[PDB]
């Protein structure tokens, strides 16, 4: 069966993180 | 635009802000940047 | 600025000196060659890298370089 | 009413996000 | 309707000028002034 | 400050801008023995006065060749022609020639600055002076 | 006779005149400009450059653009304005911030970074001014 819109609201959330985690590593390696 | 698959209204809001309010913004803060004097 | 480097096989020919159209370089006496003188660039802030004293060089490869390196409004040659 | 229960709420938020948009760029 | 044309025309005064007004409220000297929060040269 | 006199022109596009008044500017000036007429670097042509002549560029190589025509093309020479830079501030900086002879011929009091010792083949190897911000040149 | 002559009296500069360079009703049109006008405080006169550059913009989405056809025209029109004006005004701030950051002077208002701020602020209220009386002038209605 099809995906629900829960498990997409869900995995934007869980993406969430990595973002952060890159800004933090784009800006150590900017020093 | 509508589509079948689950949460439809994302792309509705989420690709304007990928094509109009990132490229802005990023383009903008770039530009600031790129400019600022001194420190070299 | 592009930097200007005179090497020891100057034969104090001073075609290198006439070529060089923003005035960079100058004839200086010395004794190492017959002609008893030899290239200076005291001015490289004013070269633009242009490479007519290169061409004009008659020595085997070149006793005058030039090495292109910071551009600044001079180097750059504008006018604007 | 609905109307005001929206606006109560959306007539100040744009005026904040707005000022704080303005304050991530005043800092010196 | 023309109702959709009125609640487009109505949305579309109003919120570019209230951002902007909020933007110009804190740009000047006046969210310190109101507010009572210092400015950072005073701080000692 | 300077000499004046300008030489005779109806003026062109090709000639200074906003820089001119904001970074530097230059000027030259040179005696002729008649009124005559020169190739101005910058389009067209213009008469030069019988007396003394002040010119305004935007480049330096512009004075130079404009210094070279005045020297080569004219079957009485011109040799008194001289070069400098002027500042916004009004501070004029004496350019050309430096110490009032050509550079193209020897003369005492100079320096002798930028000569390396060596053969342009016995620079030192790019990879021993890594890391040092310095190219073979440099040292 | 001779109507083109040296830029100002100095013939050295890169310009020449003309009849339309150095003339009577040049100088006059020009320097009777909102951006060009003498004793106008910038607010001001970015809300006069903005009332007109937001109330001709109007004019090609509501005849050429892609909702000419049905009744949503004039509002695609004053939405297609409102959209430029502010992208405008995005853009004037960011030359503002970026030009005058570094040493300031007062020899001309405009020309300084609290000046060109009102500049834009006023532009923005212009173009939306000039923008909205123009769709209200086209709009047929709707009142
Ligand atoms: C790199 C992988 C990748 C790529 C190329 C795309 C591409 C696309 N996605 Mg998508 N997406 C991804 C990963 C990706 N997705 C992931 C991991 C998620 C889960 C969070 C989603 C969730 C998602 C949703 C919910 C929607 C899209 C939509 C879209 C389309 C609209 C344009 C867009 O990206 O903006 C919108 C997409 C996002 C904001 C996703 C965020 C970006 C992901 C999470 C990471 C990308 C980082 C990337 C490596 C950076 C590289 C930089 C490089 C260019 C220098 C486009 C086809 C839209 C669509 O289908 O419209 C019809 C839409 O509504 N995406
Ligand atoms: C990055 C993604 C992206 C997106 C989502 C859009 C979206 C849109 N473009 Mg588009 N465009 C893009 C990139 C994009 N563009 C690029 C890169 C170019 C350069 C080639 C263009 C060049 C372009 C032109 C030349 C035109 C559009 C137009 C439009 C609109 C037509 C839809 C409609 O029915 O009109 C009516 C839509 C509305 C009334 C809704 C307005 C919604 C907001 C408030 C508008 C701002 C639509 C909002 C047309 C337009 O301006 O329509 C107004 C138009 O004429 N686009
Ligand atoms: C093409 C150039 C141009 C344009 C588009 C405008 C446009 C405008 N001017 Mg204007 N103006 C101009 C040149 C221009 N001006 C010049 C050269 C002068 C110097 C004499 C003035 C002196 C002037 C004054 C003294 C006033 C305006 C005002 C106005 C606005 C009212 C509109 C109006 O009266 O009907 C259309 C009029 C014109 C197109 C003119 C309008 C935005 C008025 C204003 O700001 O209202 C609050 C006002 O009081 N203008
Ligand atoms: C789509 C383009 C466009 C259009 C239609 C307008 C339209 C207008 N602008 Mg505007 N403007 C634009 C882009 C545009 N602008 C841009 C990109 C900028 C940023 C620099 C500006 C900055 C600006 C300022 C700062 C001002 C205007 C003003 C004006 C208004 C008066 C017209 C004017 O400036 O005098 C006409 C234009 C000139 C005199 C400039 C020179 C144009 C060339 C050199 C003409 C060549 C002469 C030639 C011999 C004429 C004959 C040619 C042919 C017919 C034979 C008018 C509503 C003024 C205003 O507020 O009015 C109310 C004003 O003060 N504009
Ligand atoms: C793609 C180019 C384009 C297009 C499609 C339009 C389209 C339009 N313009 Mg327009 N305009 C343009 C460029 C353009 N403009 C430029 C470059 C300028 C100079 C900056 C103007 C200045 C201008 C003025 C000053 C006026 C228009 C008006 C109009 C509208 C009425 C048509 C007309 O001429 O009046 C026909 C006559 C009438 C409708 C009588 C009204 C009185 C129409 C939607 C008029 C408008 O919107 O008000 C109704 C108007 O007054 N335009
Ligand atoms: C120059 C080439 C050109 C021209 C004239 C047009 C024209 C048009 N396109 Mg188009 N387009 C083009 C290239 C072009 N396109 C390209 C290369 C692409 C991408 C491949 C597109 C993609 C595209 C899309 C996706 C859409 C259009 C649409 C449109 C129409 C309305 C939107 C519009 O442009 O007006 C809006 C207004 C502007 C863009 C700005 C106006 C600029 C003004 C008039 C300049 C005036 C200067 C002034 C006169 C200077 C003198 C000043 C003096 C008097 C003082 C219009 C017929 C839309 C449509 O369907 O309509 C039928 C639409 O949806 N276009
Ligand atoms: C003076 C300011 C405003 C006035 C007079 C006004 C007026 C109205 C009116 C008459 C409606 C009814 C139309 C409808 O519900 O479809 C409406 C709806 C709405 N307004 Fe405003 N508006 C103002 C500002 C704003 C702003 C700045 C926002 C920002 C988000 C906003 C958000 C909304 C929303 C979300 C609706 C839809 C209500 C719904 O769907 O139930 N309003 N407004
Ligand atoms: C008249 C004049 C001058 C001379 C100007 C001359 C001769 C020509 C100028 C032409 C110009 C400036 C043309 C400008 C064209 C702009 C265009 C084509 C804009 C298009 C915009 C679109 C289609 C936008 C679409 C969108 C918007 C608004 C968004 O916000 C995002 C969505 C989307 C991409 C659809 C000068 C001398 C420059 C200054 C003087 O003050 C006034
Ligand atoms: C809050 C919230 C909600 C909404 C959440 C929303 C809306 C989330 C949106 C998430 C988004 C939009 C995620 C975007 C992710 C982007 C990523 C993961 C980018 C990765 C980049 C990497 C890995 C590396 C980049 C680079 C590096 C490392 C460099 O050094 C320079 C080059 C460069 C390429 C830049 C809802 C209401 C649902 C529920 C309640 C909670
Ligand atoms: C995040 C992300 C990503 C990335 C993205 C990117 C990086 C993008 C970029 C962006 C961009 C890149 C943007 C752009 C935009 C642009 C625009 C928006 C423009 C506009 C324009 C117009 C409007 C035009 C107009 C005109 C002209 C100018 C002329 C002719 C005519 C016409 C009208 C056409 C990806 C994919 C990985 C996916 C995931 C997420
Ligand atoms: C006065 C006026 C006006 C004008 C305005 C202005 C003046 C504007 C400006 C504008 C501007 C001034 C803008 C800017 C822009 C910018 C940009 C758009 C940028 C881009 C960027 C990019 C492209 C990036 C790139 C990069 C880099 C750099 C590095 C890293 C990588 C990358 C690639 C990302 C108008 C018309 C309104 C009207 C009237 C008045
Ligand atoms: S052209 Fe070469 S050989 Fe002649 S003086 Fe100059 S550097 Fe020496
Ligand atoms: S590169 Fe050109 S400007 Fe530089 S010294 Fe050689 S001839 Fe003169």
């Amino acid at each position: 069966m099809a995906l629900s819109d829960t498990q997409i609201l869900a995995a934007l959330v869980v993406a969430l993180l990595p973002a952060f985690l890159a800004f933090r590593l784009s800006t150590e390696l900017y020093k | 635009m509508d589509g079948s698959y689950a949460a439809s209204y994302l792309p509705w809001i989420l690709i304007p802000m990928v094509g109009w309010l990132f490229p802005a913004v990023t383009m903008g803060l770039l530009f600031i940047h790129i400019e600022s004097e001194g420190e070299g | 600025s592009h930097s200007v480097k005179i090497y020891d096989t100057c034969i104090g020919c001073t075609q290198c000196v006439r070529a060089c159209p923003l005035d960079v370089l100058e004839m200086v006496p010395w004794d190492g060659c017959k002609a008893a003188q030899i290239a200076s660039s005291p001015r490289t802030e004013d070269c633009v890298g242009c490479k007519r004293c290169e061409t004009a060089c008659p020595t085997d490869f070149l006793s005058i370089r030039v090495y292109l390196g910071a551009e600044t409004t001079r180097s750059m040659g504008l006018a604007y | 009413v609905r109307w005001l229960a929206v606006h109560t709420l959306a007539v100040p938020s744009v005026f904040f996000v707005g000022a704080i948009a303005a304050m991530q760029f005043i800092q010196r | 309707i023309v109702t959709s044309i009125r609640y487009w025309v109505i949305h579309s005064i109003t919120i570019p000028m209230l951002f902007i007004a909020g933007w110009l409220f804190v740009s000047t000297g006046l969210a310190y002034d109101a507010f009572g929060t210092p400015r950072p040269d005073e701080y000692f | 400050e300077l000499s004046g006199q300008p030489p005779k022109f109806g003026g062109s596009t090709g000639g200074l801008l906003s820089k001119a008044n904001r970074e530097e500017k230059y000027a030259i000036t040179w005696t002729s023995a008649s009124e005559q007429v020169f190739e101005m670097p910058t389009g067209g042509a213009a008469i030069m006065n019988e007396g003394e002549n002040l010119l305004y560029l935007a480049r330096k190589e512009q004075c130079l060749a404009l210094g070279t025509q005045l020297r080569t093309k004219f079957k009485p020479k011109i040799q008194d022609y001289k070069i400098y830079r002027v500042y916004p501030s009004g501070e004029v900086q004496y350019l050309h020639p430096a110490d009032g002879v050509f550079p193209e011929k020897v003369n005492e009091g100079r320096e002798a600055q930028g000569t390396k010792t060596r053969r342009i083949g016995q620079n030192p190897e790019p990879v021993t002076i890594k890391f040092s911000g310095k190219a073979p040149y440099e040292v | 006779n001779q109507v083109v002559q040296a830029y100002n009296g100095d013939p050295f500069v890169g310009h020449l005149s003309t009849p339309i360079s150095d003339s009577a009703f040049t100088r006059t049109f020009i320097g009777n400009l909102p951006a060009y006008r003498k004793g106008l405080s910038p607010i001001l006169r970015g809300l006069e450059v903005g009332m007109a550059h937001g109330y001709f913009l109007i004019g090609p989405w509501t005849l050429l653009g892609p909702l000419r056809d049905s009744e949503y025209q004039y509002i695609g029109g004053l939405i297609g304005a409102l959209a430029l004006i502010l992208v405008a005004t995005a853009a004037l701030s960011s030359y503002g911030l970026v030009t005058f950051q570094g040493e300031q002077g007062s020899g001309d208002t405009l020309q300084t970074a609290d000046g060109w701020s009102q500049f834009a602020a006023g532009f923005f209220v212009g173009g939306m001014g000039g923008a909205f009386v123009a769709y209200f002038l086209l709009e047929n209605l709707s009142v």
